[PDB]
RNA sequence: AGUAAACUGAGAGUAGAGUGCUUAGUUGAACAGGGCCCUGAAGCGCGUACACACCGCCCGUCACCCUCCUCAAGUAUACUUCAAAGG
RNA sequence: AAUAGGUUUGGUCCUAGCCUUUCUAUUAGCUCUUAGUAAGAUUACACAUGCAAGCAUCCCCGUUCCAGUGAGUUCACCCUCUAAAUCACCACGAUCAAAAGGGACAAGCAUCAAGCACGCAGCAAUGCAGCUCAAAACGCUUAGCCUAGCCACACCCCCACGGGAAACAGCAGUGAUUAACCUUUAGCAAUAAACGAAAGUUUAACUAAGCUAUACUAACCCCAGGGUUGGUCAAUUUCGUGCCAGCCACCGCGGUCACACGAUUAACCCAAGUCAAUAGAAGCCGGCGUAAAGAGUGUUUUAGAUCACCCCCUCCCCAAUAAAGCUAAAACUCACCUGAGUUGUAAAAAACUCCAGUUGACACAAAAUAGACUACGAAAGUGGCUUUAACAUAUCUGAACACACAAUAGCUAAGACCCAAACUGGGAUUAGAUACCCCACUAUGCUUAGCCCUAAACCUCAACAGUUAAAUCAACAAAACUGCUCGCCAGAACACUACGAGCCACAGCUUAAAACUCAAAGGACCUGGCGGUGCUUCAUAUCCCUCUAGAGGAGCCUGUUCUGUAAUCGAUAAACCCCGAUCAACCUCACCACCUCUUGCUCAGCCUAUAUACCGCCAUCUUCAGCAAACCCUGAUGAAGGCUACAAAGUAAGCGCAAGUACCCACGUAAAGACGUUAGGUCAAGGUGUAGCCC
């Protein structure tokens, strides 16, 4: 058969590599504050728990984990 | 596909139809904006009168203005109806020719 | 850019006759 | 074509056939059958073919399926006093069981012609609405009445914008 | 091959007009083997996204251009939820 | 989607979307006679005015109903138990029907996958740690519903103490708003409800009217309109227009013959309607080698299947895997001797010259021959030697995510480094060369320990079981199928993308949309064209060389081009260019300037346009040998194809070639030379279609 589909699919592939290519920067500066609020997002969720339970603050001892961070 | 993997995926669900740039209804109120002139799509020639205006569903959009000759000018109401100008890519409207003050077509 | 109409679809009146 | 094996098993014809209608104190009816072993075939047959037809008939009784529990197949019926009666089936064809079943724990035809008769007091054909309910909606429709005003016009007397005139 | 080459005459058409054309004759050769890049044909194949038929079709950057969408700093507005509780 | 139809291609078949035809509703345009009947804000936005609940010997009862709306939305149904209410009173019941308890009960999205206390035991104290959930919990979005009717709401804060605030979603009516638009009528006579012991009283419930082609039914002396008329699809004459104006549901139409545009004529269909827009009605038992689809591999879970007992025939070995050890050939390096060059290719340059050749020593790299074998392993992979360990399951099926793997490339760290080698540098090529060609060298290919988790991970054939008889079968691939299960798919493109989530991944992987756009996209095959396409044999004055005389340089003659001129036209690559002309000083003559004539040499005339309307006569391949009616057969009766002589489906009239004839023969030269190719040449030989001119 022809390749007419893989040669669709290849220019879109390579054109999509150059693009990230070019950005790379501006996508970085983007991924790191959508990790940021990523994260403020799941604080709130444990947040939303214990209030939602009756308690003041967090269980004693709890310190909510950084668990998007690459360390 | 079997028949516990069709009891398992149930009756088929239609894709939600698409409501067409009316939003499913059957005309719309529209005043005039600015008039203009699009070129048809190949193999076509033509200078087809067109105009946009502001739907009183608020957006905007390009509608066609049918027959020979048309008076409209900014700030007018026509009433747009659907159906795509077949040669003219993106015109899905249409106006009404003796509706508001859009009049008929003068004879000859 | 003369246009060519496709063959198939060429109009005959020899049912019509 | 229609999907499986005697794809006729899965018609409203084929399942109306039924003729087991289990007596109400049946409420749950299970089946001990064998995958294999000629001495269960006809267990096997009557998981089949007939077990879908009881159910029909029978949709509020519990229909609950064991395979190679024990070394010969038995059906087992509890009833609402807390009786268990014991069916053995081995050797038995499907036709044999069913027939047995409904001996014992079916109810007899003069049993089922008297409930279709109570049923037909519920659409008493006197009354008159809607034709769900009703063979006639309005008594306009029995012949020899005064007709519709929608399908025949009253006549000037019988209606009241000219009676008041008259009177006004 | 009486060919090429050379030489000579006649005719058509004009009132006249060609170094042109048509045609008759004279003298009168050399070579004819070997090859297939090229040119073209024949045969048998192979590929084909072209069919306006390779002067074909066709991909992308940039330019212009309209329609739609995504991301997005700071800020504002609106909406949702609470009592489904405790003393 | 049906009794189907149209639409992809040069063509055929297949697949597939779109659209047509049918039936309703609403709105728009245009049009419209009557009667009867039914039905009738777009808006849970704001409302002027009037009315919509009274009754009755005071108490009470009623105003908790009816009427309205569709905002919200699994309080509607069944069962159990049991209030209020009806049966004057008791009902020891029936009827009706709350609260409570049990069960059942919309759609879409899984890119909402976890919820976060959602359970149980105990008299209590308290103890246990459970409960829901891919068979869809939790969540988001949408929607009144299952219509003798039901549910919900009643301006908003779910509620209505309270607060905001001052309420038509009661009838009639109004404003705003929307494509959407009924009277500010009458009567309590009928029926229903309230009240009364009752005669009765009241009620915008309702009844009877008003308004409206939204529908139904009936009628019309008189009075018909709307749309359509290229095909689908019933039905077009004459003009105008000339890719413009416009048209089109789809395909498409419009550049001088427009049945498709506009007008006009006629016709067709329906008809007091017509039919423009919109919406709805008809959608899974079909497929997954190549069209969308078998996801790289195996396992199992809750389950499903009957392929599990019976009932049986490929255990061991070959290139599985892991570990350790080992090395034959060839490199590299070093040493001696010798040589002065070696390397590089179509050819060069650059590079090296402690270089090359012989001999010897020599690896953490890679594994000729066997292998023409077709084995091992789940797949990926696995082919030098030895040894150790070792290749799950006595029914099958069973995961993007669980579990464990997974070439090459790549990342992190430490090593090895012969050779190869992205990148980079140099040489050359080129219009350019960030390439192809040459040289050097790095990451990398190796080892160790971690990652990453992709492939045209492809026999492009899911696992298991069974069949070879049916129809063999769209096509090609790989003969055609059945059972059963899981996975997956539902026009193209957007898109191996966006967002979400997960991940040792951070320029990544996995899962994976929508808006705008289009009428196709796509699969297989056939034909043609073309190929910097293969092989083979050829051209006889012939493609190259060979033979002879020329052209190309000079002058002249002549044609054309260009320039010039007030001043023809045609030919114009082969197949124009001493060509139409076997011929222009006037004439010829068709051109230019000036002057003149107007029924004109002609029952006029035109060398005006169109050779892309033609006849006529020709060029061209042809320095060919084929064209072909009528039949027959093959391919499933697909587009297509039809020959074998020891013959296998072709027979063929006619035409051409041939034969014959002309010239001096039977040789040669002429003549002849089909169909078709170039819309080839000629409207200016003459004739002529169409269009144009007529002082
Ligand atoms: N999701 C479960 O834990 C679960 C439990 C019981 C049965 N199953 C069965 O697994 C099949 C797949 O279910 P789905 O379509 O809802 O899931 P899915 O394939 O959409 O996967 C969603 C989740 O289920 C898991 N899952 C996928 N396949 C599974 C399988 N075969 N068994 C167990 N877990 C699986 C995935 O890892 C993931 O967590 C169905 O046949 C279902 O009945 C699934
Ligand atoms: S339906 Fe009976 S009178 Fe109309
Ligand atoms: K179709
Ligand atoms: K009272
Ligand atoms: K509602
Ligand atoms: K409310
Ligand atoms: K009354
Ligand atoms: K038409
Ligand atoms: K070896
Ligand atoms: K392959
Ligand atoms: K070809
Ligand atoms: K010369
Ligand atoms: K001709
Ligand atoms: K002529
Ligand atoms: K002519
Ligand atoms: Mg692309
Ligand atoms: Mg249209
Ligand atoms: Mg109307
Ligand atoms: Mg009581
Ligand atoms: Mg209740
Ligand atoms: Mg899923
Ligand atoms: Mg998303
Ligand atoms: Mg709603
Ligand atoms: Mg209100
Ligand atoms: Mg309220
Ligand atoms: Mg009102
Ligand atoms: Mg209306
Ligand atoms: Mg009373
Ligand atoms: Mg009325
Ligand atoms: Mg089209
Ligand atoms: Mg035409
Ligand atoms: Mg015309
Ligand atoms: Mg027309
Ligand atoms: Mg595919
Ligand atoms: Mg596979
Ligand atoms: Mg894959
Ligand atoms: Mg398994
Ligand atoms: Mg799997
Ligand atoms: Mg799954
Ligand atoms: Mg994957
Ligand atoms: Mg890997
Ligand atoms: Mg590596
Ligand atoms: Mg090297
Ligand atoms: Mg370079
Ligand atoms: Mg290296
Ligand atoms: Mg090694
Ligand atoms: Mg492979
Ligand atoms: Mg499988
Ligand atoms: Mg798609
Ligand atoms: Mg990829
Ligand atoms: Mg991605
Ligand atoms: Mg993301
Ligand atoms: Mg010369
Ligand atoms: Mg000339
Ligand atoms: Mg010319
Ligand atoms: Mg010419
Ligand atoms: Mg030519
Ligand atoms: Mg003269
Ligand atoms: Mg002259
Ligand atoms: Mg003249
Ligand atoms: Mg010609
Ligand atoms: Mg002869
Ligand atoms: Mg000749
Ligand atoms: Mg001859
Ligand atoms: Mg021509």
């Amino acid at each position: 058969k022809n390749v007419l589909k893989i040669r669709r699919r290849k220019m879109n592939h390579h054109k999509y590599r150059k693009l990230v290519k070019k950005t790379r920067f501006l996508r970085r500066k983007v991924q790191e504050g959508r990790l940021r609020r990523k994260q403020i997002k799941f604080e709130k969720d444990l947040r939303r728990i214990w209030l939602k339970a009756g308690l003041k603050e967090a269980p004693e001892g709890w310190q909510t984990p950084k668990i998007y961070l690459r360390g | 596909a079997t028949l516990n993997q069709m009891h398992r995926l149930g009756p088929p669900k239609r894709p939600p139809r698409k409501l067409g740039p009316t939003e499913g209804r059957p005309q719309l109120k529209g005043v005039v904006l600015c008039t203009f002139t699009r070129k048809p799509k190949k193999p076509n020639s033509a200078n087809r009168k067109c105009c946009r205006v502001r739907l009183s569903t608020g957006r905007e959009a390009v509608c066609f203005i049918p027959g020979e000759g048309h008076t409209l000018q900014e700030h007018q109401i026509v009433l747009v109806e659907g159906g795509r100008t077949q040669d003219l890519p993106g015109v899905k409207l249409t106006v009404v020719r003796g509706k508001y003050d859009c009049g008929h077509v003068q004879k000859k | 850019g003369r246009k060519r109409a496709k063959p198939r679809l060429e109009q005959d009146s020899s049912l019509k006759s | 074509p229609m999907k499986g094996r005697f794809p006729i098993r899965r018609t409203l014809q084929y399942l109306s056939q039924g003729n087991v209608v289990f007596k109400d104190s049946v409420k749950v009816m299970t089946v001990n059958y064998n995958t294999h072993g000629e001495l269960g075939e006809g267990a096997r047959k009557f998981v089949f073919f007939n077990i879908p037809q009881i159910q029909y008939k029978n949709p509020w009784v519990q229909i609950m399926m064991f395979k190679n529990m024990t070394p010969s197949p038995f059906l087992r019926f509890y009833l609402d006093s807390g009786e268990q009666v014991l069916v053995d089936v081995e050797t038995k064809s499907n036709k044999e069981i069913m027939e047995h079943i409904r001996k014992i724990l079916g109810k007899n035809e003069e049993t089922l012609r008297e409930e279709e008769e109570e049923k037909k007091q519920l659409s008493h054909p006197a009354n008159f609405g809607p034709r769900k309910y009703c063979l006639r909606e309005c008594i306009c429709e029995v012949e020899g009445q005064v007709p519709c005003p929608s399908l025949v016009p009253l006549p000037k007397e019988m209606r009241g914008k000219y009676k008041a005139a008259l009177k006004a």
